């Protein structure tokens, strides 16, 4: 009844006015739960109206915050599941809901298992007496390093982001487990080159041409890695695959208040100074080497193949 | 207990009275959004679950505008109640009415209808409640300030104050304005009566946001000589304690004069009140959709930008606007439905809906109200306010500070 | 050199504070980091090198000994028993190239946020009712910290041009009452800095109660001094 | 030394800003001249940070010492002045590592002192030493800056977008002179933690009427496509053609090259060094690691970083820039390619 | 790679103060690198040797490359033993600096003007044995001993006046040899 609508506006408002869950896995889980509840307690006598309603809700969620491509992936996966069930049955109208609920539950179980599946492949790409560099705070790279360091010993260098110094928390968490981490600013990135053996970083999402969207300063790291010919492996689960190619996207990066960059107490010079604080950036696909996910490492040229199964081509525009 | 707030829509001062003969101050658009909408959004985001709106003059327009807003929808977490009374003459009158009506039952917020802020009160209220419980109801008010610089453009001389507080526990001991004052004076009671922090702060911006107490209304009603909050806070510290809080990363200001209105609008355009941005569309209105571009350039639907026009800096364009050729717009806000000509230069100029500008006009640091018209070969000096429906002819030049209104007594005609 | 170590003391200097003369403590403090030459001004009670000169206030004696000094003068008080290192006050005079270095300890003056620069100073006697601060000081320094329970050690690091200016005018007689407020009010280039210890003794013996407190406080200081 | 250093930088000192050594020193200093101890205190406190300002202050202190110096009996001035100045240089280095300009200045002063005639009177020796120091300062700073600005003025056109990084007294002078001459353009300011020295030049440009923009170094890739030219300062010129400057310069030049943006470097001829370097590990300066702490949110994440044995903080200051990423180098003698600086410097 | 007395002296002088790892690449025609490998091994240096086919395979953990040369051309090019071009290409691909220490008497003021005598050829016995059989009449075997290294793959040149860039060779040539005697 009204409870579903109330949860819908609450989710939309908490997505729009600010950030939601700290981890993307929880966000995906609650998006799947919201979609399942929408499917359950709604009146729909055929698949077409259900898909239309799901598409409308996905469009509303995307318009709430387009900077994050997490809810839209869940909407597209649900639409693909609906289409697959309809093709299996009609190719009906009686046991569709139970099949949909089962598909949602298995998808949730797989999403829960992605973390362990990714963490299980830590020892293959990491050796002893190696130098690994990470930028920012990521829950996947941290698990990778902590699983790889329980059997070997290496060196990790963590660089924090200038506006949001989230790398300090990552360095503290790693050093609490005995990894011998280092803390340094973004300026000394080219200087620290020529001594790093491997680069392992995360990303917010993966584009269609193999590109990815990550925190600011990742483009400089990729350029330095390409200049020094060091491998660059990105660990990201399967729900970060965005089926949209990189367009012009003048609003690709998220712009926040200039308070983080420049304090409000600067004086009268703030009336004629332009301050911009982008959050994300664009990394060309040619600067990436490997893509580690829950089904195994894959080349950047397998992104379209991986995406084709996940999302139906007609749902790319949603 | 659920959080409550009291909103005073009517501004009893007449600072904005070349123009207010047709529309109230709360309905004046800053970035094509009403100020009362900004205040309601701030209250909803801060956690207020019940808002009381008091309207005194032009109450019908505010009441009919509020119903069309999203905050009056049934699926809302902030119930808005509109109270209209023609006997109101000052904030003290509305506070006495609230005391007599017993509307408030716990701590509530007291804000005006033209306050634009993004401050989330979740720690200041907590410490206010803690210090109220520990001392058994001695603190009655917790005013909110914002640390800034005295040379900031957002610090108007008519709204500049200097206070003396206690470093250990934040508590205001002296409050006075600095309007036309060169040598400020502080009473000797602070130094000779107490110690452990008697520091004086002159880097606080008055956000006009306060956390009140149920007994504040009773204190207001007991003395039948209080009109504004400044008089109350000045008279309380003459004998109940008043405390204070400072934010450092958020934003907050109250539109009082044209200078501060322009400063707040410029800050909003430059995303200083994030996430309250023109492209965010917090009002949930179909006609206010917009897209963000480079250099803080905002364009809505059907902009119809011409060939040769240059947007040098942050420019806001409404829906249905028409732009000619070889134009130059920078640091300007354009309302929906405008019709600009050719070779028109706009710098720090604010245009509302329905404004038509002929070719060759040069407008600098001016304000144009609804349905304003400018002929060809017309130059507008800085700080030239044009009221609604002005048909100023061609081959004329308005000097600095010129105000033209339909009403005869308002300067010119 | 760099300092002249004025120990102006105009049988109070020979009082038995801790079985030693009252003038011994400032002299002992000075004869710990260099300071091979000391100028002492007092009456006929004189008994490391010490240059005594029987002679009034403080500025008058400073003008009397003006030809003797050729560099900055370190003004010291006859009654001063402190355990604070002089480097903490010397650093303010050196690094900032200030005109005056001053020392206080917790028991009206105004300091900035850092708490090391002197902005405003006024005693209760000078002001009648209202403490008035110019708007320029608030414009340059928004936050001002005020202290009311501080004591003065009469430890000042004067410059050469300050003494030159004091020489030509005899209106100022007491340094503590006329010179420091003049420099404080003149800077609003002249710079005045202060230092707060907050954890030492900084005892100036000027009353019977202070005399007995100093007597109680000597032994634990002397256990480490000797 | 303060704290624990990383393995890669175990051969470089890491001092602290609060570990001032003046506590164990006599207040009327005699072994060390008061000018030197004052200069060391100023250097440790961070009052003077400019590359040219430090050299100017050092030369002024040396002139002051020479003014009040007396010759010991039966000892030549030229044979003992260097020996007397050596402990002062050691103390200054202990307070803070020296720079290329200071090394060149002290080398020139030693060469001047060693060339002083034995029969010259002490007062004449002091007066000529002061005159030589003043002439060197003039010709090496205020005559070189004007020539560099004049040379760089020809490379600035209307509508240009110039990107600058950090604080530099030479770049700011060039920009102000270009704006005063009649050129119309805008500047882009890039800053990096924790020095944030670009705010000074941003304020200088704002007060001069020149439009400017502010952003951090992680976002330089977003603003580079709209940047027409990149102007950077230099701290020292090496013998292999590379340029030594602030740590945020080499990566900026690399990203500018990746975006096909020319890079210009302005430096004086007196900053040349007869040294060859490839990486920023064989020679660098380490600052206080406590400066990396930031007040983000409601607490500091690195408040107790010393309590963790596996936590290290690294505070690189300088770095090297390969000549491949430098297009044009402007000196006081003329415009030259980056791969031709040893020919003109020596 | 190869046997260079100057490179051997350069490597063996710094082993007393610091301990490092040295990788030695042999030469297919004449395995002269094994003598260098054993000479460095009998010095407390902990060196290793391998064939010529693993130059690119192990070009990952190498942080510095030091090799010798027979002569230096007028454009900064080098004429080292065969197979050094592959090493320089691998170093450029992996961005590992390649620094060559050569004396001042190996400076030749001449350019590679398609002389075709840059790589002298020896008997094909060292490559293919004479006892292979009757197939020797049809198989053509070439055994070059020198290769051409472009100056763009060189990082630094160690000389008696200190390390010099590959673009500074002409300055030394201008003062070393008279331009009228370049033809001889």
């Amino acid at each position: 009844g009204s409870e579903l609508s109330e949860r819908i506006e609450s989710f939309v408002e908490t997505l729009k006015r600010g950030g939601g869950p700290r981890s993307s896995e929880e966000m995906a889980r609650e998006t799947l739960g919201l979609l399942r509840q929408i499917i359950t307690d709604h009146r729909w006598s055929n698949a077409g109206e259900l898909m239309e309603l799901i598409r409308r809700e996905g469009r509303r969620m995307t318009a709430a915050q387009p900077s994050e491509t997490t809810v839209g992936n869940m909407v597209r996966r649900v639409l693909k599941i609906i289409r697959e069930e309809y093709g299996r049955l009609h190719g009906h109208y009686a046991q569709l809901q139970s099949n949909i609920i089962e598909a949602i539950n298995e998808l949730l179980v797989e999403l829960e298992g992605t973390m362990e599946n990714i963490a299980a492949q830590a020892l293959e790409h990491i050796h002893s007496n190696e130098v690994i560099m990470t930028i920012g705070f990521s829950r996947t790279v941290e698990a990778f390093l902590k699983e790889a360091a329980r059997k070997r010993k290496f060196h990790v260098i963590v660089a924090e982001c200038a506006p949001f110094c989230q790398g300090h928390e990552m360095a503290v968490n790693l050093s609490k487990a005995g990894i011998e981490t280092t803390v340094m600013t973004d300026a000394a990135i080219f200087a620290v080159m020529s001594r790093v053996n491997k680069v392992i970083i995360g990303t917010k999402t993966i584009l269609a041409n193999g590109a990815l969207r990550a925190v600011t300063g990742t483009h400089t790291l990729a350029l330095a890695a390409k200049h020094h010919s060091t491998p660059l492996i990105v660990c990201a689960p399967m729900f970060k695959l965005s089926p949209q190619f990189p367009n012009e996207e003048d609003s690709f990066h998220k712009f926040v208040a200039p308070e983080e960059v420049l304090p409000f107490t600067e004086g009268d010079i703030l009336e004629k100074v332009s301050v911009h604080c982008p959050v994300f950036d664009y990394v060309p696909p040619e600067l990436i080497t490997l893509f580690i996910s829950n089904i195994g490492g894959n080349a950047p040229s397998y992104i379209y193949r991986l995406m084709s199964e996940l999302y139906h081509p007609d749902d790319h525009v949603l | 207990p659920p959080l409550q707030a009291v909103l005073v829509a009517d501004s009893f001062d007449r600072r904005f009275f070349p123009i207010s003969k047709d529309q109230p101050r709360v309905l004046l658009p800053l970035a094509n959004v009403a100020l009362i909408d900004y205040t309601l959004e701030f209250l909803t985001a801060t956690g207020v679950q019940e808002t009381f709106v008091f309207c005194c003059w032009k109450a019908a327009q505010i009441k009919e505008h509020l119903l069309k807003s999203k905050w009056c929808r049934p699926t809302s977490l902030n119930v808005v109640r509109i109270i209209t009374s023609e006997l109101y003459r000052s904030l003290g009158d509305v506070l006495r009415d609230v005391d007599a009506k017993a509307l408030v039952r716990s701590d509530f917020l007291l804000v005006y209808g033209d306050v634009i802020s993004n401050i989330n009160i979740t720690r200041a209220l907590e410490e206010h409640r803690l210090r109220r419980k520990l001392e058994k109801n001695v603190s009655v008010m917790t005013m909110i300030f914002k640390e800034s610089s005295p040379s900031h453009p957002t610090r108007c001389h008519e709204d500049n104050v200097v206070v003396a507080v206690d470093s250990t526990t934040n508590r205001v001991l002296h409050f006075q304005k600095t309007q036309g004052l060169r040598r400020f004076a502080f009473p000797l009671s602070l130094f000779q009566g107490s110690s452990d922090g008697v520091e004086v702060r002159y880097d606080l911006l008055d956000c006009h946001i306060s956390i009140c107490s149920p007994q504040v209304a009773q204190l207001f009603t007991d003395n039948f000589d209080y009109q504004t909050r400044d008089d109350f806070v000045r008279g309380l510290l003459v004998n109940n304690q008043i405390h204070m809080h400072v934010t450092a990363k958020e934003y907050g200001a109250r539109v009082s004069n044209l200078h501060m209105y322009s400063a707040v609008c410029a800050d909003v355009i430059r995303r200083w009140v994030y996430p309250l941005t023109p492209e965010a569309n917090f009002t949930d209105s179909t006609t206010q959709s917009c897209t963000h571009s480079r250099h803080n350039i905002y364009r809505g639907p059907e902009v119809s930008l011409g060939h040769g026009s240059i947007l040098e800096e942050n420019v806001l364009l409404g829906s249905g606007t028409v732009i000619g050729s070889n134009c130059f717009i920078t640091n300007s806000v354009i309302g929906p439905g405008c019709h600009i000509g050719d070779n028109v230069v706009l710098d720090q100029t604010y245009l509302w809906q329905g404004v038509r500008v002929a070719a060759g006009a040069q407008i600098h640091q001016s304000l144009l109200c609804d349905n304003a018209e400018v002929k060809e070969r017309v130059t507008l000096k800085p700080r030239s306010v044009l009221t609604s429906q002005v048909v100023v002819g061609p081959n004329i030049t308005l000097p600095e500070g010129s105000v033209i209104s339909l009403h005869p007594p308002d300067a010119e005609e | 050199m760099e300092f002249q170590a004025v120990v102006m003391a105009v049988p109070k200097p020979l009082l038995p504070v801790g079985n030693k003369p009252l003038i011994w403590y400032p002299l002992n403090l000075l004869e710990r980091v260099g300071f091979e030459e000391v100028i002492v001004v007092t009456t006929r009670d004189v008994q490391p090198d010490i240059v005594c000169i029987p002679d009034m206030g403080t500025a008058d004696s400073l003008r009397y000994i003006y030809p003797k000094l050729k560099t900055d003068v370190l003004v010291l008080s006859c009654d001063l028993i402190t355990d604070v290192a002089l480097h903490e006050v010397v650093d303010l005079f050196r690094a900032y190239d200030a005109s005056l270095a001053m020392l206080m300890r917790k028991g009206f003056i105004g300091v900035d946020s850092t708490g090391k620069r002197l902005l405003f100073m006024a005693n209760e006697a000078d002001l009648d009712e209202e403490l008035v601060i110019k708007g320029s000081i608030l414009q340059k320094h928004p936050r001002i910290r005020f202290h009311t329970g501080l004591v003065d050690a009469h430890l000042y690091c004067l410059k050469k041009y300050i003494v030159d200016f004091l020489m030509e005018n005899g209106s100022i007689t007491s340094i503590r009452s006329e010179l420091i407020p003049y420099l404080v009010r003149k800077q609003f280039q002249v710079r005045c800095y202060v230092h707060i210890m907050k954890e030492g003794l900084c005892s100036r013996v000027s009353t019977l109660g202070l005399y007995m407190e100093a007597n109680r406080q000597v032994p634990k200081l002397l256990s480490a001094l000797c | 030394d303060y704290g624990s250093k990383v393995s890669l930088f175990s051969h470089l000192p890491q001092y602290s800003r609060q570990n001032s050594l003046t506590q164990f020193m006599s207040i009327p200093s005699s072994v060390i001249h008061p000018a030197m101890v004052r200069l060391g205190l100023q250097y440790s406190q961070g009052l003077v940070s400019g590359s040219n300002a430090r050299c100017i202050a050092l030369l002024r202190a040396l002139q002051q010492v020479i003014q009040d110096y007396t010759t010991p009996p039966n000892e030549e001035l030229s044979r003992d002045l260097v020996n007397k100045l050596k402990p002062y240089m050691s103390f200054l280095t202990q307070c803070r590592p020296l720079s290329a300009s200071m090394h060149n200045a002290i080398k020139f002063l030693n060469k001047e002192i060693t060339s002083v005639g034995s029969s010259k009177r002490e007062e004449e020796a002091k007066s000529e030493l002061r005159a030589a120091i003043d002439r060197y300062v003039q010709e090496k700073i205020v005559l070189a800056a004007q020539a560099i600005s004049r040379f760089a003025y020809q490379k600035i056109s209307n509508g240009d977008v110039i990107l600058v990084y950090g604080c530099s007294s030479l770049v700011s002078r060039i920009l102000q002179e270009a704006w005063t001459e009649g050129r119309r353009f805008r500047v882009v300011v890039v800053d990096s933690r924790p020095w944030l020295e670009g705010r000074h030049t941003l304020r200088s440009l704002v007060h001069a009427g020149v439009p400017a923009s502010y952003l951090l170094i992680p976002a330089a890739s977003y603003v580079l496509p709209e940047v027409s030219k990149v102007l950077l300062g230099a701290h020292a010129l090496l013998a292999n053609g590379s340029v030594m400057s602030r740590v945020g310069t080499a990566q900026l030049a690399l990203v500018a090259r990746a975006h096909n943006v020319p890079v210009l470097v302005c430096c004086e001829t007196y900053k040349f060094c007869e040294r060859v370097q490839t990486d920023a590990f064989v020679s660098n300066e380490l600052d206080d690691p406590d400066d990396l702490q930031c007040k983000r949110g409601e607490h500091v994440a690195l408040a107790n970083w010393q309590n963790h044995a596996s936590l290290r903080l690294l505070n690189l200051v300088y770095d090297v820039t390969p000549p491949e990423l430098v297009d044009l180098v402007i000196t006081e003698l003329g415009m030259i390619p980056c791969s031709s600086v040893p020919v003109v410097a020596r």
